[PDB]
């Protein structure tokens, strides 16, 4: 009983003092164990008078659900509705009563019979359950019923309290890869990471530059920490900060920020972990993860020259930069790099960081891929990220031909009582 | 505004000691720039611009001995 | 691009000889009426009109991945098939590069075009430069062009050969000078950046606005909207005025005829009324719209609308409705009215592609009765973007049927389209290691 | 009503109309036996044009019942 354990722990800590004993309290350890055992899951969702859809109840499996359908059959509507539902939970977790995304005026059905739009959802964590309803009526109409957010604020409170007690607490990933994952840049060829700053970022993705910066930082940490060649790094950083202070005594905001950065660098001794999951292990895991999806290439490196860093790939007998790749490997490299970036970043305690929990939504999985790549992408993604839940869409038969019978949902349009309505089915 | 402030110096009857103080401040700024050059591009550019301004002020002070320009006459 | 004393050589009827003869003749006569009525101008115009634009062959050396390779293109349709990383795009950018210099030299002579970027040359040790060559055949007239760039760090120079393009462009400008509504060729390129699609109140439209750039991106969609409403209001102006008078009088005669059907069918007054109706109908048929096909207005607007509706069989009609402060395009799918922002990605892609092609063709050929029969070349990359297999099987034959005099170059990715293409217009790319060096080859089926 | 008001203010013209040509569109005014464009007018004529246009627009919109809307009441201040 997660709810009972949470209530008991809150009651015990509320009428107690000496936060040190609160940390030593077995209730917090039990809560942490219960949270770790629990796995993120979205069991079902109901849609009412949203866009083309007029009435629908959908249930999703534990691992992977794929919607196959023709053009104009509401495939993207399902993803947009799920994104809307997840937005409120994300906002509540990140900040106190943070407003989320609403339902736009044109989202409601165009028929004159409908007066309001509503979305209902349910989330299950092992044994605990919760639900949420979001509504938005039409223009110029009474009975403006409101939305219910008590359940999501309940869920959120547990996570924020757990992260407050333990600074190493993990969090669930929620991300959404839309059609926008493609641009002229294609997610490539568009000051400091500040160590780790947990990102409750928007589910969509627009900028990959962070990836580059973050990587550069991981490489510098890898060289300095595991390969030594730094001596008394903390003392040297403190001396650099002292010289900065002397220069300041002898643009002011920039100098102060640089001094704070020097102090943060000098805090490396304060951090002092050098654990089994060191920087070089993370670097090798990232590189081998990317190379798993690109069998043709041989090795990837980061070359420093002309006071700048660049990425070098080897194909056959010719070395290529990053600008010279095609769109096919640009898409795969960007998507995989961002997904593993978030996994490695939001779970700083696991021995193998690619084992967290989350939910990922992908639209049009088969963009810029030849059939040979289309026959094996889904198995690679499923095997690589085991404890994640995927929701993807596709219309290419080559994608569907290698999918199990229990994971495929087919959309159909059928006219009942003179009105065409969308239905779903299993083979 | 600038024209007025310069005329105030003429009213203040600033001697060569003001030029010496400006030269000392310029030397201190050059020393600080040299120290910062070792182990902030915008800060370096700002320091270079300030040093150029100080050098221009020193040249203006040198030109002041050559009958100056009577900034109070320009103001009037 | 200059004059000569017309060296006799041997008798021939080449387009070049007519061009030189006209240049020699115009250097003597001063009156413009004689020049505008001379038989040499008629010969030059007829020869230029009956000739058909057609790119012949292309060769690539040391450019991007391709090391050395030559292709020959059919005059109506060609398709390249391959996997990722096989240089499908490289050919298209090579053709766009060579066509840019011809585009540039028509606006104003001695104007530069597009060069080779410094990162396109091959990365191998033994390379020194890269080059591209091409050839354009106007029935019996042949031109060629070479573009090249030397690798950075080398100390040996290379130039470009630009005699052919300058000479060909001068013919087009000379014909455009003496003819009121001369046509021009059509060149376009639909890159993979059509995804980005999603004022000062311009009042003047001309055929030289479509020559600003060869590629399609961003503001062309905006201008298409401005152009469309301009067409619609012109139809309204023609719908009013004297066209109403003949509409009303004929309707009155129809009513009178209907009355003759009634009243038990009732010379004299009947003969006079019938004669007046016959005379009015004869007068209206005599006008024949005044300009007939030339008047356009309604016919052009409906031709554009029906052309767009040809690719979307599930829709009924498209309308332009004036809101209180803005204009709106309204569709109707099934039994529900739709807006342009509420369409799926596939229908948006087809809408933009067909609308842009129709706008370009109509703008470039004003004199033709049916503007959809112009000449030119069109390049398309990855035709199967956001399209289900049902639409994949029929897009090609509809594109070829709607515009029958336009050369097409298309690159594809899936076997669904390959099931509906003739064997004479398929080129298949491959990778083969020969003499210890990996290289790309093209094989006919 | 607006067009007739402007025509009444300036009797040296004959008619004003908007013409959609084969490749453009423009406003045409006829005076005597000459056709002129709206953009050939001087600064003074444009100032008078917009002043009378705004005054007429307000008077028409304020008296929707009178047979002749140019017989309203009010006060106008010009500097
Ligand atoms: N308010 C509305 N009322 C009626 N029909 C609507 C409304 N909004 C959208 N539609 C219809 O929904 C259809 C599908 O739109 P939608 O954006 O859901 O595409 P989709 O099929 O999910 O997308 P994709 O092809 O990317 O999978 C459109 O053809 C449109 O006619
Ligand atoms: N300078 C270069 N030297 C060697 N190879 C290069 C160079 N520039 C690009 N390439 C090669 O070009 C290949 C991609 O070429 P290209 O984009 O034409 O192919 P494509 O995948 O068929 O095209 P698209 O997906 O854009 O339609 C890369 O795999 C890379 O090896």
């Amino acid at each position: 009983n997660l709810e009972t354990c949470y209530v008991d722990f809150l009651e015990l800590e509320s009428h107690v003092i000496n936060e040190d004993y609160l940390k030593e309290s077995v209730e917090l350890q039990k809560l942490i164990s219960t949270l770790n055992e629990s796995k993120f899951h979205l069991n079902k969702i109901g849609i009412h008078d949203f866009k083309r859809i007029r009435e629908l109840q959908i249930s999703l499996e534990d691992d992977l659900t794929v919607f196959v359908g023709d053009n104009g059959f509401g495939k993207s509507t399902i993803l947009d509705a799920i994104a809307i539902v997840l937005s409120w939970l994300r906002s509540n977790i990140e900040k106190e009563s943070k407003p989320g995304t609403y339902i736009k005026s044109h989202e409601v059905n165009n028929s004159v019979d409908v007066e309001y739009a509503s979305i209902d959802a349910n989330i299950k964590l092992k044994d605990f359950n919760t639900s949420i309803l979001i509504t938005k009526a039409k223009e110029g109409a009474y009975y403006s019923r409101n939305n219910e957010l008590l359940g999501v604020k309940k869920l959120a409170s547990i996570y924020r309290l757990v992260n407050k007690y333990v600074d190493n607490a993990s969090l669930p990933l929620m991300a959404y890869y839309s059609i926008a994952r493609s641009y002229i840049g294609g997610g490539v060829d568009r000051v400091w990471s500040k160590f780790d700053v947990y990102d409750e970022i928007e589910f969509d993705r627009n900028d990959f530059t962070d990836f580059f910066q973050w990587l550069v930082f991981l490489h510098n940490r890898a060289s300095q920490e595991k390969l030594s060649e730094s001596q008394t790094t903390i003392n040297a950083l403190f001396s650099d900060i002292q010289s900065l202070k002397a220069t300041l005594t002898q643009v002011i905001k920039g100098l102060e920020l640089s001094l704070k950065e020097k102090l943060n660098y000098m805090k490396s001794l304060q951090s002092g972990e050098h654990k089994f999951n060191n920087a070089v292990s993370l670097y090798d895991s990232v590189i081998n993860t990317i190379l798993k999806f690109l069998p043709e290439f041989q090795w990837i490196k980061l070359v420093y020259g002309d006071d700048d860093y660049k990425i070098i790939l080897k194909k056959g007998e010719v070395e290529l930069d990053i600008q010279q790749l095609s769109q096919g490997e640009k898409t795969i490299f960007t998507l995989v790099g961002d997904l593993a970036r978030r996994l490695i970043l939001l779970n700083p305690n696991l021995s193998n960081p690619l084992l967290g929990y989350g939910i990922v939504l992908i639209d049009e999985i088969d963009l810029h891929l030849h059939p040979q790549w289309q026959q094996t992408i889904i198995e690679r993604l499923t095997s690589t990220f085991p404890n994640v839940q995927f929701v993807i869409t596709t219309h290419s038969p080559q994608v569907l031909s290698t999918v199990s019978s229990r994971s495929v949902r087919i959309l159909q349009e059928v006219e009942v009582d003179g009105v065409n309505d969308l239905i779903v089915s299993h083979p | 505004v600038f024209l007025h402030n310069r005329a105030s110096q003429e009213k203040l009857s600033e001697s060569q000691t003001t030029i010496n103080a400006l030269f000392s401040d310029i030397q201190s700024l050059k020393a600080t720039l040299t120290q910062l050059s070792a182990i902030d591009s915008t800060v370096i550019k700002g320091l270079e611009l300030s040093l150029k301004e100080k050098l221009n002020y020193m040249k203006s002070l040198q030109s002041g001995e050559h009958k100056f320009n009577n900034a109070v006459s320009l103001y009037d």
